[PDB]
């Protein structure tokens, strides 16, 4: 159920080499809150990859601490997938967290590396969140 | 790499 304390979800960015604006994945519910993958080009140059939480809510009283593993899937060999971990207290003023320079744009888009296929790159997040505060009183 | 918000 959505009240689960953790989950793993993926989002495949298409026409990746042409990415020019920030993109958002559909939500994955954990602790009944919507979590989304956020991807964006940063400085071509680097791939920005962040985890977002409950960003559309108007509430300013919520907070949810969580740890997560952000990974870009290598479709040829999982062991070659690149990941980084985060630990963050998500709340309305800091509703997303990750790396603006998760990895080199030239590397991810390199056809010989195995991260991109048919100009698509799959992002994955394994999030483990604690019970939130200021949400379900 | 240091983490941060977007």
């Amino acid at each position: 159920t959505s009240w689960r304390s953790e989950a793993t979800f993926q989002f495949t960015v298409e026409r990746f080499s042409r990415l020019s604006e920030s993109v958002l994945s559909p939500p994955c519910f954990v602790r009944n809150l919507p979590w989304k993958i956020m991807v964006m080009p940063r400085f071509q140059k680097s791939v920005g990859f962040f985890l977002q939480c409950n960003a559309e809510s108007d509430s300013t009283s919520w907070s949810c601490h969580a740890q997560a593993v952000l990974k870009i899937i290598n479709y040829r060999d999982d062991e070659k997938s690149f990941s980084r971990r985060i630990s963050h207290l998500f709340f309305h003023k800091e509703n997303d967290w990750g790396f603006s320079n998760f990895m080199a744009w030239s590397e991810v888009t390199d056809p010989e590396k195995g991260f991109i296929d048919d100009d698509k790159v799959t992002f994955e997040v394994f999030v483990q969140a604690d019970a939130p505060h200021g949400v379900a009183w | 790499e240091k983490p941060s918000s977007s």
